[PDB]
DNA sequence: ATCGAGAATCCCGGTGCCGAGGCCGCTCAATTGGTCGTAGACAGCTCTAGCACCGCTTAAACGCACGTACGCGCTGTCCCCCGCGTTTTAACCGCCAAGGGGATTACTCCCTAGTCTCCAGGCTCGAGCTCAATTGGTCGTAGACAGCTCTAGCACCGCTTAAACGCACGTACGCGCTGTCCCCCGCGTTTTAACCGCCAAGGGGATTACTCCCTAGTCTCCAGGCACGTGTCAGATATATACATCCGAT
DNA sequence: ATCGGATGTATATATCTGACACGTGCCTGGAGACTAGGGAGTAATCCCCTTGGCGGTTAAAACGCGGGGGACAGCGCGTACGTGCGTTTAAGCGGTGCTAGAGCTGTCTACGACCAATTGAGCTCGAGCCTGGAGACTAGGGAGTAATCCCCTTGGCGGTTAAAACGCGGGGGACAGCGCGTACGTGCGTTTAAGCGGTGCTAGAGCTGTCTACGACCAATTGAGCGGCCTCGGCACCGGGATTCTCGAT
């Protein structure tokens, strides 16, 4: 499921961070890098909906772990 | 379900009174309080505990405030405050 | 009449007080305490909602959207530190090319 | 007519910086949050929003991690962005 | 220093009567003009010799100082 | 005054200048050389001293004068 | 003048770990330093959790996923392991 | 005590005081500060055990702060965990980039 | 008066060393002293405030501590 | 007379300071400098030794970490010299600037 | 396409010192070169005065002092007498 | 204009523009490039009177470069002033050694 | 290529009338030859790096000037 | 009829510091500086005006160099001027 | 050294024309008329560093013969080499072209903003409700003062390790060239995500009983902290040990 | 890359000494039973509602292939800067001693926050509009990419003033030699700058507190440089006058 994160969409998140070129390698190196941040995220996302002993993902678990990690993020309260 | 919705916007029609405000930028308004919020708690109960003190004061408050705010926001928050604690106590 | 009008205030007393005595923070909760605290949370609800109400208004548009939120935080420098680690959904980045990549 | 290379990279640039709009699209993003929780808690459901703050955050790391790496292609007086300059950049951010 | 102290501080106090009344000088400010003059001096001497050999002398002149003194834009 | 710039002293300089054998009318000349010398540097530095409002000719004012010569 | 701290357990634990070696002073006070930083840490975020989940008692669950919360990988098993033993053998 | 009920030598009763007055919550349950007391145990054992390992590689009887820094940014997983930490009186690791070598 | 040159040229070479620095160019002393100066004063603005927060006249060991543990630079050893 | 090539003695100093851990900036002068900056913010302040010395060990962690990621920029740029345009990289990917 | 210069005002001044003569165009370049040349010089010694005294502006005292440094005897005096007179005309 | 509020032909304003955009100063006074035009001012009518004295000496209605390069080695301070300047065109002073006399 | 011989013998002998001179040593126009070129030299190179500054092509009148002005040859004129 | 030797040569003093015309042949100077700026940079342009500059700066900096040379010969009571002498001018004037 | 007599040469009398120069249009843009805060600037006051102004002193630098040998100067020539007429060869030059790419402008294309039109999204008036304002008693937390001994601050000084400054200099950084991969742009084909609709049921949220787990009050006697004395491991000191590096040679 | 000598680091080491962490003793406060009260965590239980699922359509984006220009990475070379060391200062520091301000600890006591009702009051949701906004479409523009055309190069065909060379003879360059004026090392007398010291003091630099001069921002304006059109002392030129030089002269 990592190759559905495509090159073009690597490609336009770059260009968001203002980048104008980019190495044919940056794209598998940048999915790894993903993949380990959702792992994180997740891992502590679906410790807070264990112990509510619920099986429901909720966005204040996603938002709470990335508080935890020091990312808060500002708008799904 | 408590928010902070009616104040941000009461302000806004203060500051820009044919001004609106979308959905999302209302929820991130009100993450943001909330935020802040526990932000200057968070260290006004440090203080406190720090001091073996068992009560937060407004002192507590305007000394989180400035370890918290950076310069020219503290001084007017710290100004803000203490104008607001003395039109209350009169 | 409500303590928020005696302080001269919009942000709720009341409540911020409630949220004081029920957050766990101390025992006991002053009374000047949440006076302070809202008097603050004001001051900075005000002056973000400024810088964004003039972006919005460079922008022409009458409401606030969050594009105008992160221009507004990113824009000035002592609201940038304060909100150095947090992620305006929906807000994009500031427009920035550095210099070495133009022709 | 042809574009020198560059010229539309920084067209693509501006209009990017310009917008908002996710840029991951929606079903393979979730596909993969989905088989990333798998490893973690069989039987799993996520609410619609769990999904885009997920998705907010994923980008908004991977255009802050991109914004210093092209930083870091810079320093080296280059102006293409490679997988040592990723690693660098989160080796000094304590990754 | 080749010259003395307290001559050289005479000189450079008169001379500067001629210019501004009551000037006082620091003593930094002396031992500055001392140095910048023998520096002078010497490499003027330096000059004036490679006059005196050209003319196939070992003896420096006023002849020489003046040739020095005119080459060098003086 | 300028007599103050004795006889000896001027035949060291000119020894420390490389010269072994000095035509007893060198040292009047040299005399005069310094002297014109002394006063231009010294007019430029009471000209900035003026300019600086001070009564006293400090050593960084004679620095600047010898930098513009 | 009474002032607490955790010298003397710190102390026990590294007679049972090394049974011949010491420790110095300064040691011990950033040992001392490290117990109360991690007492803080998992305090913080069990009662960050039961307030989360509107608690208002914290258990040892609360304890629990906290250290998994801060605790990387096999640190955190272990430590788990640890405090499940624990707990099952003070019940009894 | 409770501490030898629990089988721990961290002070299971002590723990549960500054949990009753460090203002986390109104109530806390009886098995919390045996855990928590268990947890901090455990992680001072680990500290301990590697700063140990390390003193005997130096020949040294007594732990240092040095041997602490050692143990700890030698082991991946408590040097993420104390990652933001400075060890007073540590020093750092001996490491050279291969590049500047001769 | 001008007592951030006190933090000598050979202090910093030997931080560097420590650091795994081979070679260091002449501007650099300079620029650390600036980076070396802000940090210290943005702790002791806090740790000055923690100590007229508590109505002392000393700035206590414990002050520092906080302040670099509220700037995420926690210190141990002097609690 | 001996000679030792340039960086021999360089990597000698970088193994005896990573080996030991006594402060290395001298005591008094960094004293100086934190009572006159202290004083630039409220006067007659006094301080604990161990304030100042916390105050020594902070800033000199923070001094070898940051010339370590300077030294990690440097190298990236295949140079073997740090620049104050190293420092600036490692400070703003840092997130102080 | 437009390039200044200062023609026209030393034309009038020749105009001024010697009514019925002329200046050809490599003589006018050789002015206008004069004109700059001094100009630089001047603004260039009143800009080091003023850095020397820690000002930041340049008044009509840092451009005497340096007209005065840059002038011979008799040149400065007049140049100094022409300004004064300029400068005090102006102000009133 | 401020030429004429000083009674001056040179271009104050001209100079004060020069001044600004010369990044000399943060800073200029009213008066300096009144002061500055004035002896700019000077200094041109001095060298154009004597660059015409020269020209009327050979019988010329039109000062050329040779008029000019008399007019400046022929005066004392101006050829102190330019002693570092080349005049194009200008040649130099008729000036032979008496000892290379017959 | 070896242009510098066009600095001929007549023309070194004319640039020496100028200067007063009545009798020249055959040695003489090799040595000025060689001066000229070192003189050119210093100051062609110092125009060429203000073009190179100006990423221009062309050497401009300005460019020479200002070689001059800063070795000390300032020539009126070709502003 | 013969001139004795100084009399055509003082003439020809007389008549070069009478005018003001360039002494130097332009082309052959023209390669001069093309060769020696390719020496630097290749394929280099030159404006018109910019090597009548260096021509015009050449000329009078050889004209001032023989007039101290000359000066440098008639000190040491010598009619001729000779490579010592340019040496000594260069040296004094802070060349060499 | 200067008298004359003849001659190549520089300067004066008068002239063609002539191209650079003096004079006029214009537009437009540098120049200037008011205006505002704003910081840079002027003005006063201190006071002490360091400048000044002099009373011995003394010892080394300065001054007066001195005579005396060294270098300056002045001719006397020999030989070299350099000015000057003359001619001839030729590269400088008059004047014209030529391509010779190079060049700021004009043809051409999609991009970004302008303008205008029908809606998804929130604004506005009307009722139930948990929460916010009052104030009395109270019980305790904190504000304030007295005292102390703890410790931070100030000052002298040996000596010495470290810091500061100068000399090579060679290992380094920075810059120009260039072979070449390799990634940007474009377009045609294929998935595959977006959209829309409909359903399912499994799990989140509200409701009510209760009982087990947490708290409140309080005595104690035992674990834990404050000293305390001390004996073993760390710091130190010269041995001397073998491990690293520099400088020739295979 | 390997191998020796020659110095030059650290490492191991036996010996000595001293500082401090550990076992011990003592004190006091708090952790643990202990009981009862009450309050929230469990457990259904019930509803509803939100995202898996599927299905179908559709249409926009990901792939892939290709073209081709452009950044990467050596490679080499210039120059020049931090280093290593040596030598000479400089303040650190550990000591030692004084000395007084504040952290702390304890006492006392008016201030104030917590419950407890108690009212009622602002928020919040529902129903009902609606009116700026998203965007759909489209038109001017900003851009490059060539592209015809002027600004600095490069033949060319001689024309032709001048350089190369002879050579030819005549005027210096330099060596010899000599004659003599004159600096200079010695010697002895002197006399004054350095040094120290002691006292009297004008202003350099700093601190402080107001004060006004201009960098802009508009906003309106005439002086002049580009461009073009008459116009005249000057440049080249011929004729002639008056000269500067070279014999001829002792």
């Amino acid at each position: 499921n990592i190759q559905g994160i495509t090159k073009p969409a690597i490609r336009r998140l770059a260009r968001r961070g203002g980048v104008k070129r980019i190495s044919g390698l940056i794209y598998e190196e940048t999915r790894g890098v993903l993949k380990v941040f959702l792992e994180n995220v997740i891992r502590d996302a679906v410790t807070y909906t264990e112990h509510a002993k619920r099986k429901t993902v909720t966005a204040m678990d996603v938002v709470y772990a990335l508080k935890r990690q020091g990312r808060t993020l500002y708008g799904f309260g | 379900k408590e928010s902070y919705s009616i104040y941000v916007y009461k302000v806004l029609k203060q500051v820009h009174p044919d001004t609106g405000i979308s959905s999302k930028a209302m929820g991130i308004m009100n993450s943001f309080v909330n935020d802040i919020f526990e932000r200057i708690a968070g260290e006004a109960s440090r203080l406190a505990h720090y001091n073996k003190r068992s009560t937060i004061t407004s002192r507590e408050i305007q000394t989180a405030v400035r370890l918290l705010l950076p310069g020219e926001l503290a001084k007017h928050a710290v100004s803000e405050g203490t104008k607001a604690v003395t039109k209350y106590t009169s | 009449k409500t303590r928020s009008s005696r302080a001269g205030l919009q942000f709720p007393v009341g409540r911020v007080h409630r949220l004081l005595r029920k957050g766990n923070y101390s025992e006991r909760v002053g009374a000047g305490a949440p006076v302070y605290l809202a008097a603050v949370l004001e001051y900075l609800t005000a002056e973000i909602l400024e810088l964004a109400g003039n972006a919005a208004r460079d922008n022409k548009k009458t409401r606030i959207i969050p594009r105008h939120l992160q221009l507004a935080i990113r824009n000035d420098e002592e609201l940038n530190k304060l909100l150095g680690r947090v992620t305006i959904a929906q807000g994009g980045v500031l427009p920035n090319i550095q210099a070495v990549l133009l022709p | 007519h042809r574009y020198r290379p560059g010229t539309v990279a920084l067209r693509e640039i501006r209009r990017y910086q310009k917008s908002t709009e996710l840029l991951i699209r929606k079903l393979p993003f979730q596909r993969l949050v989905r088989e990333i929780a798998q490893d973690f808690k069989t039987d799993l459901r996520f609410q619609s929003s769990a999904v885009m703050a997920l998705q907010e955050a994923c980008e908004a790391y991977l255009v802050g991690l991109f914004e210093d790496t092209n930083l870091c292609a810079i320093h080296a007086k280059r102006v293409t962005i490679m997988p040592k300059d990723i690693q660098l950049a989160r080796r000094i951010r304590g990754e | 220093l080749l010259i003395r102290k307290l001559p050289f501080q005479r000189l450079v106090r008169e001379i500067a009567q001629d210019f501004k009344t009551d000037l006082r000088f620091q003593s930094s400010a002396v031992m500055a003009l001392q140095e910048a003059c023998e520096a002078y001096l010497v490499g003027l001497f330096e000059d004036t010799n490679l006059c005196a050999i050209h003319a196939k002398r070992v003896t420096i002149m006023p002849k020489d100082i003046q040739l020095a003194r005119r080459i060098r834009g003086e």
